[PDB]
RNA sequence: GGGGCGUCAGUAUUCAAUUGUCAGAGGUGAAAUUCUUGGAUUUAUUGAAGACUAACAACUGCGAAAGCAUUCGCCAAGGAU
RNA sequence: AGAGGAAGUAGGUCUCCGUAGGUGAACCUGCGGAG
């Protein structure tokens, strides 16, 4: 009643995407954390991009 | 393809699954959570969620809209601001049922100063 | 107890077709799909289907399929097999096949028995050999939601469709292209044709048929056109000049000049073209029974569907009559012990009672109780004498048939008088019993209180309370203590009926016990999720149980009757027992083999045995020495072999 | 499976869907896609005929499904509708409201954001209320870690920003005011004149909100459409 | 344990039933059967 | 983001109204009290009232201390240079 | 309704062909025929 399964398999017709913003001292250590992320949602089915030049994280 | 909203409210009590044409005023079909399990422990739920989200898309697509924008929204005045797990289980189950799903927003109501 | 029979529902929400041969019928309850004859209406089968509500079913015009569409997506075919006897009949699935990505709404049957065509939710309509899965032509794709279709001739064939916006599109099968006619306004309901006039009906929502009040069904014959809309009549048009001559659907037998009426009401009416029965579909849900008639022929039944039925116990399905005198809900139900005056009280505040004429077809209301500001509940009564109602609020009040009081704080819940008229009770939600003088004003008393809320009293001809809890008291009137009390529920009781005890539950289990004992007789366990009510026949012991659940159950008691299969059993046993012991003093090792036997027993049947293979004369030529005993081991039965040879295992295991 | 409920509360179910219609919907003039939806309505009659209530609705609807660009996913605008025709509804503009995950989305620590309200008027004599936002600078080449600028020049950032979009709101009508809300040019020239004060990273105007409009004329509502 | 319902099955191996067996028998199986359990 | 007075907003909560409702909602570890076909919880739009000023918000600023964070106007005062 | 007294019982695969639909050359599904 409680447990979820993994699901198993286009449900997108617009092409969602966020963002949120980040400073510096953040931009150190995501810029070199990043891959695990990229990797992980890669495997979920995301692209994931950082910028380090405006400071954002975005999923699309 | 027919855009209908989905307002999933999703607390830790219970999940409203609500489906409304795209002004927000005529509801087409609900199913709370609550109403699927016959127990108020597990009211809120995965299962709960998912066959409440079954039972919508499949009455929202007797009417034949078979494409939903999504709002997620929770107890947000004083409570807790995240969705419990009726969100991720009504969506996951609703597009895993037809449903090509169009725009997501979680609108929850942020208070600028509430106590 | 045994069911003595059931009432059940036929119909309920969805899509009702009838065949050619209009004895047989399909309609759907839920999910499931019924067929009935509707003529001995017999239950002929019922087909499970899948878990999701059934969408639309159809049978051919010969009742050889019959094609049923969930809200799921798909489609299964059943073959159907008819006897001479249309008693019953046995569906076999034939195809199940997934037509479009969302769930039909419409089909349409030509009258010939070879093609169906089926329209869906986004307006993917298709045609389908209804013998072998095909699809000999997809017509159009999906545009919009396609809300009839009708297939024709012109004297190769042709079909029409109407969409959910007023657009009738109509398309030869062989030239294989559509051609529109001009288009309409709002939502197309039905396409009928006639071929007599090269003619063609469309009837809309928008009150408007194209050669009101609202349009659901029109059709032909004939020359005489048909309209069926929200105003509940059915009303009849001349083809040629326009004067004349809710319902979700209605079909055209004509061949037979039977026009079925699917009235929103959940109910089925048959009109004959120049009522002639009519069969609810579902008592949706029953809130009480009452057992009707000086010969108590009649039950009349109390739902939601703001009136009452009154429905014969002795073909067993057919409702005599409807009567219709409430306005909102009728609640609750009570009847003279002395015949012939019903009461209804209801979820309008006012009560009303009525006649019940037996030998004519004439039923009035002709006593109205205006009472108080809230819905009358219950109604209690002992020309009749008087009627006692109850309340929503606390005005309890008593009035008399060609005043108000204060009882309790919350809402009540039942009432009922003792056959000399003397005592009454009040029983409600705040725990408490009120028993007062009938006569004039004054009280006599009041019960201490029942741990939750009373549902229902009962007077013995000792006072009956069920309650809000899982338990039931019974109280007396010398003391206005519990005498008895009982345990045993799951949930609430909600009825307690005097016997000539029986209490129903609302965990669906209705049962039996005794008053001096004090422990439980029987329990029964028909029914879906809920109970509500229980009557009961006055004569002879025959419960009528009924609830939220659509279905009725009548059970009979049968414990005189396997008393005396007991008795003579007994009788039977002791009998044949002493001649086993005479055929073993006597000798007689053949006769009392056999009735060894048949008795079942073997401890004596091992030393018949014994004596007959060792009687110390034997015959030459006989297998066991006695020729007797081996005529009965050669004329033995299956079932006496397979036992003996269960004993021989049991004596070959002994080495003596 | 079981109910619950206490007695006689349960009602006859009625089919509500034979009393709606469906109703399609036209955007004004200045957005690029015309039909946007589809809204189902109750039948008219008699004792309300259904025209008042879809006179009175409003929807909201994204940037994205109507500029058919999908840099606007954000700014969800707020579209009235007070006329009708057959099988059609014509809409109005009513508001315009950001994202709550793009309000998220902007802000971040060491730098200041600058908020600004005005009461303005169009020339149609339609009051609304503009709600802008505007994020500080960081410039390139700089190594201190806050941007922050004064109080005093957070109060000149704020004056030059009512100035400009009072100077640039007065002049036009709605369905101007709304074709210079599209591509941002209101916040183009904020950005573009408040540099000589303190650079401003970006301004938005995150929300319009319309008060009072007080004629009904379908001449100009339907020299929209 | 796996006799039959109206059946006892004896010390021998052999089904006697309880309808036809006396009441002398019951008597003494009654007795043998107390006599087993007085001594364990 | 020192103080006083006025003013301007912002949401959120409660209350009420108008619609679409159509069986539970609410709490809890489970429950129960309670509100619920005169329609609760929910969906949308308005109106009123009272409160507070999210995110920015800091190894910061100001005030002697408690303390002080919506905009704008007025009134004096104060710090450093 | 009551504590005692006395007693008894324990069933069409493979291949091909003609179809009708699908996403089209092909290919897939369903059917009707021949090997």
């Amino acid at each position: 009643k409680w447990k979820i399964e993994p699901f198993l398999p286009g449900p997108f017709l617009e092409e969602s995407s966020f963002m949120t913003l980040f400073p510096k001292y953040r931009e150190r250590y995501l810029k070199d954390c990043w891959p695990l992320v990229t990797k992980a949602l890669e495997k979920h089915g995301i692209a994931a991009t950082l910028d380090i030049v405006e400071g954002s994280m975005t999923v699309k | 393809l027919v855009f209908g909203v989905a307002r999933i409210f999703a607390s830790f009590n219970d999940t409203f699954v609500h489906v409304t044409d795209l002004s927000g005023r005529e509801t087409i079909c609900r199913v709370t959570g609550g109403m699927k399990v016959k127990a108020d422990r597990d009211e809120s739920s995965p299962y709960a969620a998912m066959l409440a989200a079954q039972d919508v898309a499949a009455r929202c697509k007797e009417l034949g809209i078979t494409a939903l924008h999504i709002k997620i929204r929770a107890t947000g005045g004083n409570g807790t601001k995240t969705p419990g797990p009726g969100a991720q289980s009504a969506l996951r189950a609703l597009a895993r049922s037809g449903m090509k799903i169009g725009r997501i927003e979680d609108v929850t109501p942020t208070p600028s100063d509430s106590t | 107890f045994e069911v003595a029979n059931v009432i059940q529902p036929i119909y309920t929400g969805g899509s009702v077709a009838l065949e050619n041969g209009a004895r047989i019928l399909a309609s759907t309850l839920g999910e499931n799909a019924i067929l009935t004859e509707l003529n001995t209406g017999k239950r002929l089968a019922e087909i499970q289907g899948d878990g999701e509500p059934i969408s639309t079913l159809t049978i051919t015009p010969s009742g050889s399929h019959l094609i049923v569409c969930s809200r799921s997506l798909t489609m299964r075919i059943y073959s159907l097999a008819i006897s001479p006897d249309y008693d019953s009949v046995e569906p076999t699935l034939v195809r199940t096949t997934k037509p479009h990505a969302t769930p039909v709404v419409v089909l349409a049957v030509d009258r010939t028995s070879t093609l169906l065509a089926t329209g869906a939710a986004d307006g993917a309509i298709k045609i389908w050999d209804i013998i072998g899965g095909y699809v000999t032509h997809t017509v159009s794709g999906p545009s919009v939601l396609v809300s009839a279709l009708h297939f024709f001739e012109i004297a190769r064939f042709r079909l029409a469709w109407g969409t959910q916006d007023g657009r009738i599109r109509i398309f030869d099968l062989y030239k294989r292209t559509t051609t529109p006619v001009y288009a309409h306004e709002s939502n197309v309901q039905c396409i009928a044709y006639s071929p007599e006039q090269h003619a063609l009906l469309s009837g809309s929502r928008d009150k408007t048929m194209t050669l009101h009040e609202l349009l659901e069904s029109v059709g032909f014959l004939g020359k005489w056109m048909y309209s069926a809309g929200t105003s509940g009549v059915l009303r009849i048009w001349d083809t040629t000049t326009h004067h004349e001559i809710a319902i979700l659907s209605a079909v055209s037998l004509p061949e037979r000049s039977l026009i079925l009426c699917a009235q929103a009401d959940f109910t089925l009416v048959l009109y004959r073209v120049p009522p002639f029965r009519r069969i609810s579909g579902t008592h949706d849900e029953i809130l009480d029974l009452t057992y009707i008639l000086p010969d108590q022929s009649m039950m009349a039944i109390a739902t939601n569907s703001e009136d009452i039925r009154i429905v014969s116990v002795k073909y067993f399905g057919h409702d005599v009559a409807l009567l219709k005198g409430h306005e909102d809900i009728v609640m609750s139900l009570d009847v003279d012990w002395s015949g012939h005056w019903i009461a209804s009280g209801s979820k309008d505040n006012t009560a009303r009672l009525w006649r019940v004429d037996p030998a004519n077809n004439s039923y009035t209301c002709y006593a109205v109780f205006t009472g108080h500001l809230e819905s009358v509940g219950a109604v209690a009564l002992p020309p009749p004498a008087f009627l006692i109602s109850g309340s929503q609020d606390r005005f309890v009040q008593k009035r008399d048939i060609p005043l108000r009081r204060l009882a309790h704080d919350k809402d009540i819940n039942a009432l009922d008088i003792s056959p000399n008229g003397k005592l009454f009770a009040s029983a409600s939600q705040d725990k408490t019993v009120k028993i007062w003088d009938v006569e004039k004003l004054e009280v006599q008393g009041i019960l201490r209180g029942h741990k939750r809320g009373v549902w229902t009293v009962r007077f013995a001809p000792v006072v009956l309370t069920g309650s809000g809890d899982k338990t039931i008291k019974l109280w007396n009137l010398s003391d206005y203590t519990c005498i008895r009390t009982f345990e045993g529920h799951s949930h609430n009781v909600l009825k307690v009926v005097w016997l000539h005890f029986a209490s129903a539950g609302a965990d669906t289990l209705v049962k039996v016990w005794d008053a001096n004992t004090g422990e439980t007789e029987c329990t029964l366990d028909n029914h879906e999720d809920r109970l509500w009510t229980l009557a009961v026949h006055s004569k002879t012991n025959i419960l009528a149980s009924a609830g939220s659940d659509s279905k009725v159950t009548f059970w009979r008691d049968t414990t005189a009757e396997t008393q005396a299969a007991a008795a003579q059993a007994a009788l039977k046993l002791v009998e044949q027992e002493q001649t086993l012991e005479n055929y073993i003093h006597a000798g007689a090792y053949r006769d009392a083999i056999v009735l060894a036997l048949q008795l079942n027993h073997p401890g004596r049947l091992l030393n018949l045995f014994t004596n007959v293979v060792t009687t110390r004369n034997p015959d030459p030529d006989s297998l066991t020495g006695l020729k007797a005993v081996d005529d009965v081991l050669a004329k033995l039965s299956d079932e006496q072999i397979f036992q003996l040879l269960l004993r021989l295992r049991d004596w070959n295991t002994n080495a003596r | 499976r079981l109910s619950k409920g206490k007695k006689g509360l349960k009602k006859k179910v009625q089919d509500p869907f034979t009393r709606k219609d469906w109703y399609n919907i036209k955007a004004p003039a200045p957005f690029a896609v015309r039909d946007v939806g589809k809204t189902l309505v109750n039948r008219t009659t008699g004792l309300k005929n259904a025209n008042d209530a879809l006179k009175g609705r409003i929807f909201e609807v994204c940037l994205a499904d109507l500029q058919k660009d999908e840099d606007h996913a954000f700014r969800k605008i707020k579209l009235r509708v007070d006329e009708v025709q057959g099988k059609n509804c014509l809409t109005n503009f009513h508001g315009l409201d950001f994202t709550t995950d793009k309000l998220r989305s902007l802000v971040r620590k060491w730098q200041t954001l600058i908020e600004a309200n005005v009461t303005v008027t169009t020339t149609d004599h339609y009051l609304l209320r503009l709600f802008a936002i505007a994020f500080t600078k960081r410039r390139p080449n700089q190594i201190k870690k806050t941007t922050y600028a004064q109080s005093s020049q957070i109060r000149a950032i704020r004056r030059k920003m009512v100035e400009i979009i009072q100077r640039e709101a007065a002049s036009c009508t709605l369905h101007q005011l709304v074709s210079k809300l599209i591509p941002e040019v209101i916040g183009r020239e904020i950005e573009k004149a408040t540099q000589g004060i303190y650079p401003l990273q970006n301004v938005h105007i995150r929300k319009v909100k319309l008060l009072k409009q007080p004629k009904f004329d379908l001449g100009a509502l339907m020299a929209l459409h | 344990d796996t006799a039959e319902k109206g059946e006892v099955v004896t010390k021998a191996g052999i089904p006697i039933a309880k309808q036809e067996m006396s009441r002398e028998e019951k008597l003494r199986r009654r007795r043998r059967e107390k006599e087993r359990i007085r001594k364990a």
